[PDB]
């Protein structure tokens, strides 16, 4: 895969802080509280 | 309604989001691809040299 | 570390299901590397991590 051989060079994809689930729970929120 | 049609079949709105998502993978393919060139050295392996 | 037919680098040797042509050697992946090769003794697709 192209993140493979990335990873195989010294080349790291850190994960994003907040998972795509928190997002979610923010983007509820603010939509939530909105409403 | 209309929204969730558009999206259904439209690749191009999100092309600000998928150019963004593209020209780093670009980039990075083209920093891979930076290991395989001679710049000038005998040869681009560098135990082979 | 490994050689195989000449063919030398350093990984995680594995079973692997892709399936070659007769003929060939190598795998590769995108980005130029050698990602999966074939024993030349017993013949089986091996990845290379």
């Amino acid at each position: 895969d192209l993140i493979c051989a990335q990873k195989f060079n010294g080349l790291t994809v850190l994960p994003p802080l907040l998972t795509d689930e928190m997002i979610a729970q923010y983007t509820s929120a603010l939509l939530a509280g909105t409403i | 309604g209309k929204i969730q049609d558009s999206l259904s079949s439209t690749a191009s709105a999100l092309g600000k989001l998928q150019d963004v998502v593209n020209q780093n993978a670009q980039a990075l393919n083209t920093l891979v691809k930076q290991l395989s060139s001679n710049f000038g050295a005998i040869s681009s392996v560098l135990n082979d040299i | 570390n490994f050689n195989f037919n000449g063919l030398t680098g350093t990984g995680v040797l594995t079973e692997s299901n892709k399936k070659f042509l007769p003929f060939q050697q190598f795998g590769r992946d995108i980005a130029d590397t050698t990602d999966a090769v074939r024993d030349p003794q017993t013949l089986e697709i091996l990845d290379i991590t």
